[PDB]
Protein backbone atom coordinates (compact mmCIF):
# COMPACT_ATOMS: atom_id res chain seq x y z
CA UNK A 1 0.00 0.00 0.00
CA UNK A 2 2.12 2.54 -1.36
CA UNK A 3 1.49 6.26 -0.89
CA UNK A 4 3.43 9.47 -0.56
CA UNK A 5 2.79 10.22 2.62
CA UNK A 6 2.17 7.02 4.44
CA UNK A 7 4.37 5.03 6.38
CA UNK A 8 4.93 2.25 9.02
CA UNK A 9 6.92 1.54 11.75
CA UNK A 10 6.96 -2.05 13.59
CA UNK A 11 5.95 -2.20 16.90
CA UNK A 12 6.82 -5.61 18.38
CA UNK A 13 9.86 -8.00 17.46
CA UNK A 14 10.73 -11.74 17.23
CA UNK A 15 14.32 -13.47 17.88
CA UNK A 16 14.70 -16.25 15.51
CA UNK A 17 17.69 -18.63 15.32
CA UNK A 18 18.23 -20.59 12.21
CA UNK A 19 20.84 -23.00 11.09
CA UNK A 20 23.83 -22.83 8.38
CA UNK A 21 25.16 -26.22 7.55
CA UNK A 22 28.52 -26.47 5.61
CA UNK A 23 30.35 -29.41 4.56
CA UNK A 24 34.46 -28.63 5.12
CA UNK A 25 36.00 -31.84 4.32
CA UNK A 26 35.98 -35.15 2.49
CA UNK A 27 37.52 -38.34 3.17
CA UNK A 28 40.91 -38.61 2.55
CA UNK A 29 41.93 -42.00 0.49
CA UNK A 30 45.00 -43.33 -1.13
CA UNK A 31 45.09 -46.29 -3.68
CA UNK A 32 48.04 -48.87 -4.86
CA UNK A 33 49.73 -48.34 -8.10
CA UNK A 34 50.08 -52.12 -8.50
CA UNK A 35 48.12 -54.41 -6.25
CA UNK A 36 44.70 -52.91 -8.35
CA UNK A 37 46.05 -53.08 -11.63
CA UNK A 38 48.53 -56.28 -11.49
CA UNK A 39 47.75 -57.71 -8.20
CA UNK A 40 50.47 -60.20 -7.10
CA UNK A 41 51.91 -61.32 -10.02
CA UNK A 42 55.04 -60.48 -11.06
CA UNK A 43 54.79 -61.17 -15.13
CA UNK A 44 52.07 -58.11 -14.79
CA UNK A 45 53.58 -56.21 -12.84
CA UNK A 46 57.41 -56.39 -15.09
CA UNK A 47 54.37 -55.46 -17.82
CA UNK A 48 52.76 -52.40 -15.92
CA UNK A 49 56.88 -51.33 -15.38
CA UNK B 1 62.00 -43.06 -7.74
CA UNK B 2 64.79 -40.72 -5.98
CA UNK B 3 67.52 -41.48 -4.20
CA UNK B 4 67.10 -38.87 -1.93
CA UNK B 5 63.63 -38.39 -0.13
CA UNK B 6 62.30 -34.98 1.83
CA UNK B 7 61.21 -34.87 5.48
CA UNK B 8 57.85 -36.17 5.73
CA UNK B 9 55.39 -39.50 5.91
CA UNK B 10 55.71 -41.80 2.28
CA UNK B 11 53.15 -43.77 1.35
CA UNK B 12 54.80 -47.12 0.52
CA UNK B 13 53.71 -50.04 -1.27
CA UNK B 14 54.96 -53.96 -1.93
CA UNK B 15 57.46 -54.64 1.14
CA UNK B 16 58.93 -57.18 -1.55
CA UNK B 17 57.43 -60.28 0.93
CA UNK B 18 58.30 -62.30 -2.74
CA UNK B 19 57.84 -65.51 -2.74
CA UNK B 20 60.10 -68.75 -2.97
CA UNK B 21 58.15 -71.65 -2.95
CA UNK B 22 55.79 -73.31 -5.89
CA UNK B 23 53.25 -75.90 -4.99
CA UNK B 24 51.15 -78.10 -7.26
CA UNK B 25 47.98 -80.12 -6.40
CA UNK B 26 46.63 -82.30 -8.91
CA UNK B 27 43.68 -84.68 -8.61
CA UNK B 28 44.55 -89.09 -7.84
CA UNK B 29 44.07 -90.06 -11.84
CA UNK B 30 47.06 -92.06 -12.75
CA UNK B 31 46.09 -93.94 -15.95
CA UNK B 32 46.87 -92.94 -19.39
CA UNK B 33 44.32 -91.88 -22.15
CA UNK B 34 43.82 -94.03 -24.73
CA UNK B 35 45.62 -91.45 -27.85
CA UNK B 36 46.87 -94.80 -29.32
CA UNK B 37 44.00 -96.71 -29.26
CA UNK B 38 42.20 -93.93 -30.75
CA UNK B 39 44.91 -93.42 -33.64
CA UNK B 40 45.59 -96.67 -34.08
CA UNK B 41 42.09 -97.83 -35.49
CA UNK B 42 41.67 -99.26 -38.47
CA UNK B 43 39.26 -97.36 -40.14
CA UNK B 44 38.30 -94.02 -38.41
CA UNK B 45 35.06 -92.72 -39.99
CA UNK B 46 33.06 -90.61 -43.09
CA UNK B 47 33.62 -86.84 -43.28
CA UNK B 48 29.82 -86.54 -43.58
CA UNK B 49 29.32 -89.07 -40.64
CA UNK B 50 32.15 -87.89 -37.77
C1 LIG C 1 1.16 13.25 -3.18
O1 LIG C 1 1.20 14.32 -2.23
C2 LIG C 1 0.34 15.42 -2.59
C3 LIG C 1 0.59 16.51 -1.57
O2 LIG C 1 1.91 17.02 -1.66
C4 LIG C 1 -1.11 14.95 -2.62
O3 LIG C 1 -1.94 16.03 -3.04
C5 LIG C 1 -1.26 13.77 -3.58
O4 LIG C 1 -2.58 13.25 -3.50
C6 LIG C 1 -0.26 12.67 -3.24
N1 LIG C 1 -0.34 11.59 -4.22
C7 LIG C 1 -1.18 10.56 -4.09
C8 LIG C 1 -1.13 9.54 -5.19
O5 LIG C 1 -1.94 10.45 -3.13
C1 LIG D 1 5.30 -8.54 21.82
O1 LIG D 1 4.97 -9.93 21.69
C2 LIG D 1 4.96 -10.65 22.93
C3 LIG D 1 4.70 -12.10 22.59
O2 LIG D 1 3.39 -12.28 22.09
C4 LIG D 1 3.92 -10.06 23.87
O3 LIG D 1 3.95 -10.74 25.11
C5 LIG D 1 4.20 -8.57 24.08
O4 LIG D 1 3.16 -7.99 24.87
C6 LIG D 1 4.28 -7.85 22.74
N1 LIG D 1 4.63 -6.45 22.94
C7 LIG D 1 3.88 -5.44 22.49
C8 LIG D 1 4.39 -4.06 22.79
O5 LIG D 1 2.83 -5.63 21.88
C1 LIG E 1 48.20 -100.90 -33.15
O1 LIG E 1 48.00 -101.92 -32.16
C2 LIG E 1 48.66 -103.16 -32.44
C3 LIG E 1 48.27 -104.12 -31.35
O2 LIG E 1 47.78 -103.43 -30.20
C4 LIG E 1 50.17 -102.93 -32.53
O3 LIG E 1 50.81 -104.15 -32.89
C5 LIG E 1 50.48 -101.86 -33.56
O4 LIG E 1 51.87 -101.57 -33.56
C6 LIG E 1 49.70 -100.58 -33.26
N1 LIG E 1 49.94 -99.58 -34.28
C7 LIG E 1 50.74 -98.52 -34.09
C8 LIG E 1 50.88 -97.59 -35.25
O5 LIG E 1 51.33 -98.33 -33.03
Amino acid sequence: AYSNNSIAIPTNFTISVTTEILPVSMTKTSVDCTMYICGDSTECSNLLL
Amino acid sequence: KSFTVEKGIYQTSNFRVQPTDSIVRFPNITNLCPFGEVFNATTFASVYAW
